[PDB]
């Protein structure tokens, strides 16, 4: 049910990206729980250093690295991920 | 290595 | 009309960065224009990079450089303001 | 010179 609408990033991390916003809704509820999750991960994976909203209702002006960034719906929620510093 | 980028609701 | 919900930036940024989303909501409707127009002040005034997060409904977990950060109501629109990069 | 931080609604 993800759907990408804008994305910097290798395919291939979109799929890692939308498995864990998937993990992340199986076991949070709360919008920033959800985020931190995700966000953590990938600081994991990918290395720091990552941010990633969370929301229903937002829009937003951020700066990335370059093929870092990502911005998808799942479920009922808009997620936003990119790293930045 | 950066890129500005908007998000829409 | 602001209501700082959480904020690590001397009280006098933050005076600034409200001023700026007042100005922003004087001059646009729709969130992604607001906080691109709030995110360039702060790059222009302060130095690049920030990120602006304006909505109504979201979470988020980011990392910031120490002393800057702002989450603030103005209305029912909710601003997160941060640098990282 | 780094904090980590949450937001809520």
């Amino acid at each position: 049910k993800a759907v990408i609408k804008n994305a910097d990033m290798s395919e291939e991390m979109q799929q890692d990206a939308v498995d864990c916003a998937t993990q992340a809704l199986e076991k949070y509820n709360i919008e920033p729980d959800i985020a931190a999750y995700i966000k953590k991960e990938f600081d994991k994976k990918y290395n720091p250093t990552w941010h990633c909203i969370v929301g229903r209702n937002f829009g937003s002006y951020v700066t990335h690295e370059t093929r870092h960034f990502i911005y998808f719906y799942l479920g009922q929620v808009a997620i936003l991920l990119f790293k930045s510093g | 290595p950066t890129r500005d980028v908007a998000t829409s609701p």
